[PDB]
């Protein structure tokens, strides 16, 4: 019963972005105009 | 329970001068 | 032979596999063959924040003002309650910025590291995080998939009970094991249920 | 002919996740269907 | 400072992609294969394992090719429906990754690998060699 | 599995017994010589049984069999039309019965009595496959040689046969066992006769012969 | 079982009733007395009357006789500090107590537990002895009831 | 009892009689060749050794073919003319017999063997293969 | 789940082959107990060297023809349905795509006159089929989605009645054969096919005992 | 060791009751000073006689 | 870093006058040291890129 075993020769890097919360907007300012 | 909202107070500043 | 003791590795790699599985089950276990977790049963009164109009687009969002109303609205008549969440979420709140550019927590320290046990947050990074691991959420647009989970809060000592009947045991399974090959058998018996739908709460988007 | 010096370190890198089993209410039980 | 690892674990070619080769494993006691592909595969490939016996005409040349039986340990649940050991290189193996395997019980003096029927056009893109261990004599 | 209790020769429709057979099967037969060997108290039975097969209705085969040769790894191709001399003029629908195809290779049956046989990788021996021309069944045998010289020529297995050495006799309970295989080229309705000569032995080393007969009837679908 | 439990607890109760003490033995032909220090004997007197904390000598006697009657076995655990002075005595659960033998004829260590509990407590046979013979580290007893065909430790209960 | 030695000293092909194959020796830290003949030779056969570098575009495909230099070993006399490594399989080496050479100090990340000019006629009967010694991932 | 106890070949106990009823579309299982035949043959039980064959003794050749297409991943595929119904007489064509036998990893919408569009699911490569019904007559339209690299091979146009590739089993402890029988949704009711099985036992030394039986599968609608 | 005189008396009489026999073994050092005693399993004990009696 | 990258120390530098080759008109010294290192398992470290 042969049970294989495999490894990769050249591993690859793994990039990713670093999104961060945006500057505040607020749900309606009181002194405003239509 | 049904999903209820969480409306919080917004930017409340003024009571005596309307903007142009 | 095989100097590296394998048996001690397996018994160690069996209590470990159980420990994460019981933690995973009591959260999102689906009915049959696994305890009904409090995340999937959906009895906790669930609150969802409102979107914000980024130049008239109305993207989903979650700002520091929401987190304060979610923890302080807990009725103090239930007792002291702790909040659990993913470590990316706590990092998310630590990186908020007001319109002028400053930070809201630790107004200039290069880092915000408060006393967590004095704030009742109990970070455990296997609960689902709204940042999709990372690299999602906190955008002008094209992030923050609405309807996700962020954090919870409850009087856990009475909002969810854990049941233990007969915990892990190992024994040489006599029968099927011959004079040249051993067959081990391990097992445990535990369960869980929710205590009172009216003691917890869940925050959503 | 050359025997390497077998050093006594064992690397791992395998986060569990984090413990969350002490908050819940604990009750030891008996024969099932309580 | 690298050593002449050739002696003390030598190696020979067992399947060059076009024809097989019988390798003598008498002088050694332990051996294994190191599969390696040269191009992206199209489907799961299966090879048969064969063992030879010293021919009556000359004890230094392999005779006919017999097929090695299959030995299960405990965990086996497939049993490969024939009781005849065989390897099966799975799909999605990029051609910069090797795979290792061997039979749990040798028999005879030689060992050989050949592509099973059905996967004879994909075996032209893989390479199989055998490395032994310490020499008994 | 068949079972026959033989007459012990104590002076106490046909004579030979009845055995049904189906084209393709390989069954087993038991005979209980206890009735005849037990009174002859000696060393029981001896493995000196002899069989013989005769045909009392043959219906000679329409299509002839054939034989070929090839080296290992080398593909072998041949014809399948010169083996069926047809008396009338009609079409020929060649077919390779899937249940009786090759065992160590594959055959690509073309449209018109042509085929190519690719043997399995690293295989040296004999291989058979039973074609069927207009319903007439005949075997084609191919021998793959290990590239050195040659292999001998197999004996073109008969419609009904008993294998070379698969018989056994238990001297403790006086029972004989053997195997009865029917070729897939057997023709329904035909009848053969299997004569069995079993030899016992006395305490000193003399012989007690015993002869019986059996009538095999090649019947379809049971 | 009603009658079985009744006879067992009677047997355990009566044995539990006797009072222990260390004393000079009658057949004292050994003028070279084995009262090595006369302080270990005092401490042994202490431990026989006050065993391991949260357990008294009476409960030790009860559990010992009960297990001896049920299985024909008696096992214990000692904590001799450094000078033959025993520190505490523990009874061992016989049902889940396993032992391993030497090559020649006897048991050397006792395993107590399947996976995590793996304390291979040595026997009294092989253990770090003092210059007089008294042990210095833990050991166990494995008191056994005899049976036919010998097999002092390999026989059936 | 035979051990699965495909991991922990794997083996790959380097010259199957018709084409050289660069083998990666970065993930390992020792390696060697194991020559083997398939038929009687005609004369001395000479092989060149080549080492490769990571390509400029793709960082795990071999670049060009650079010839590895040769160094003395405290008692060298021959001193191959153009200071460049070379291996010479001696004439009158029978089949069922293998040798083993190894370049002393390594350079690059892919090593390769190629039949030297003037000797590629009877070079189709040999089959060089490589076996490494110890993963360092 | 059918169950047949095969004849024991002992010279003792309308058509000879047994009957099997199937409804177009269904996929059932069958058990066969060779105990009465292989238990007296004391050996190593049965072996997984069985072979099946499907022959038709009544076909009533189909009216509509099938069709095969080709397309890549993510790219929409278009095709017609009017050149698949050779009608000897003049009649209208009530095109229909059965909701039950629709595609598996995609979606189609039926046009008003022999039109349809197979938009495959995003990030999906393989083979997908769906069964149309031209005026009661049923056929199939098989499309393969290629991962845009080179090409895909040709599928074998599944037959009216088939036995799956590898789903057979056998338990040598009780001498039972288990296999699956699946009928295509295009099988025409009223026809009858014939299934033959070659089961081979084994003695203690590795020889063979062959055994052949037959079964009549009559494709009948409505049970 | 691992056996006291009480256990020896018990094993001896038991084997004497079931089979009517008693067997033992000694380990006399060098000078009549007996060092240890072992009871002997009587079922699987074989003995060899001399030529006289 | 205590378990992300490892440094291996074997022997510091030495210095000794090379006798062979140093005549009574020239002189030649000789030195060298031996050391190395590797990376344990690069799952304990991150990099911030632009």
């Amino acid at each position: 019963m042969v049970k294989l075993n495999c490894r990769p020769l050249c591993q690859a890097p793994t990039a990713s972005r670093l999104v961060s919360p945006p500057c505040f907007i607020c749900r309606g300012v009181a002194p405003s105009a239509p | 329970a049904a999903p209820s909202r969480l409306v919080q107070p917004g930017c409340f500043i003024c009571r005596g001068v309307a903007v142009s | 032979e095989a100097n590296y003791d394998f048996l001690s590795f397996m018994i160690g790699a069996a209590q470990r596999s159980h420990r994460i599985n019981r933690n995973q089950a009591l959260m999102i276990g689906k009915g049959v063959n696994e305890p009904k977790g409090w995340l999937t049963e959906n009895c906790f009164p669930v609150f969802q924040t409102l979107p914000v109009d980024v130049n008239g687009t109305s993207t989903p969002a979650f700002l520091a003002q929401d987190w304060r109303r979610f923890v302080t609205s807990f009725p103090a008549e239930y007792g002291e309650a702790r909040s659990v969440m993913h470590q990316n979420v706590f990092g998310y709140l630590a990186a908020m910025v007001d319109a002028n550019g400053r930070f809201l927590f630790g107004d200039g320290d290069l880092t915000f590291t408060p006393d967590l046990v004095r704030e009742r947050i109990r970070i455990s990074n296997c609960l689902p995080d709204p940042t999709e691991g990372n690299t999602k959420g906190g955008t002008g647009q094209d992030a923050f998939a609405a309807g996700s989970f962020v954090a919870a809060q409850a009087a856990w000592k009475t909002a969810f009970y854990a049941v233990e009947k007969r915990p892990m045991f190992f024994e040489q399974y006599e029968g099927g094991s011959s004079a040249w090959c051993v067959k081990y058998q391990f097992g445990a018996e535990d369960g869980g249920f929710v205590g009172c739908c009216e003691h917890g709460r869940i925050l959503q988007i | 002919f050359f025997t390497p010096q077998v050093l006594a370190l064992e690397v791992d890198c395998n986060i569990e996740c984090a413990s969350l089993l002490d908050l819940y209410g604990q009750i030891e039980v008996s024969r099932s269907t309580f | 400072m690298n050593f002449n690892v050739g002696v003390d674990f030598p190696s020979f070619i067992a399947w060059d992609g076009e024809e097989s080769f019988p390798v003598k494993v008498d002088g050694f006691n332990q051996f294994g294969f190191t599969f390696k592909t040269i191009a992206a595969l199209t489907a799961a490939t299966t090879f048969n394992i064969f063992y030879h016996e010293p021919s009556d005409a000359d004890p230094c040349v392999p005779g006919p090719a017999i097929r090695v039986p299959e030995v299960p340990f405990c965990d086996t649940v497939l049993l490969s429906e024939d009781g005849l050991a065989a390897v099966t290189l799975p799909e999605t193996v990029t051609p910069d990754s090797f795979c290792a395997g061997t039979v749990p019980c040798m028999n005879g003096q030689w060992i050989s690998i050949a592509p099973a029927t059905g996967s004879e056009t994909n075996a032209a893109n893989v390479q199989i060699t055998v490395t032994m261990k310490g020499a008994t004599r | 599995m068949y079972f026959f209790s033989v007459d012990p020769r104590n002076g106490a429709s046909c004579c030979c017994e009845s055995i049904s057979a189906r084209p393709g099967e390989v069954n087993g037969v038991m005979v209980s010589y206890a009735a005849w060997s037990a009174p002859l108290r000696g060393h029981g039975l001896t493995n000196k049984t002899t069989f013989e097969i005769d045909g009392v209705s043959v219906t000679p085969p329409k299509v002839s069999n054939a034989f070929g040769r090839t080296k290992v790894g080398v593909v072998f191709e041949g014809t399948l039309s010169d083996l069926f001399p047809n008396p009338e003029g009609e079409q020929v629908e060649y077919e390779i019965s899937e249940l009786n195809g090759p065992s160590n290779g594959v055959v690509e049956l073309g449209a018109n009595g042509a085929f190519t046989y690719t043997p399995g990788a690293l295989f040296t021996g004999v291989d058979r496959f039973w074609f069927s021309i207009n319903g007439n069944i005949g075997e084609y045998v191919i021998s793959v040689d290990p590239t050195t010289s040659e292999l001998p020529q197999p004996p073109f297995t008969t419609p009904v046969y008993v294998p070379a050495a698969r018989r056994s006799v238990d001297p403790r309970t006086h029972v004989l066992k053997f195997v009865l295989g029917v070729s897939p080229a057997a023709i329904p309705g035909d009848v053969y006769r299997l004569t069995v000569r079993q030899v016992a032995i006395d305490c000193d080393g003399n012989e007690f012969v015993h002869i019986s007969c059996y009538d095999i009837s090649i019947g379809s679908c049971g | 079982h009603p009658v079985a439990f009744r006879c067992l607890d009677k047997l355990g109760l009566t044995v539990q009733s006797v009072k222990w003490d260390v004393g000079k033995d009658p057949q004292n032909t050994q003028v070279g007395d084995g009262g090595m220090s006369a302080s270990q004997r005092k401490a042994l007197q202490q431990i026989l009357q006050r065993p391991n904390p949260t357990m008294s000598g009476a409960q030790l006697r009860y559990s010992a006789a009960l297990s001896w009657a049920c299985f024909g076995r008696m096992a214990f655990k000692v904590s001799v500090m450094s000078d033959g002075s025993v520190n505490a005595i523990w009874p061992l659960g016989i049902p889940f107590l396993k032992q391993k033998f030497d090559r020649y004829g006897d048991v050397e260590s006792f395993q107590y537990g399947d996976e995590a509990g793996k304390e291979t407590i040595p026997s009294f046979t092989k253990v770090e002895k003092n210059d007089k013979g008294r042990p210095i580290k833990n050991y166990a007893f494995m008191i056994v009831k005899p049976s036919i065909n010998g097999a002092m430790n390999f026989d059936v209960q």
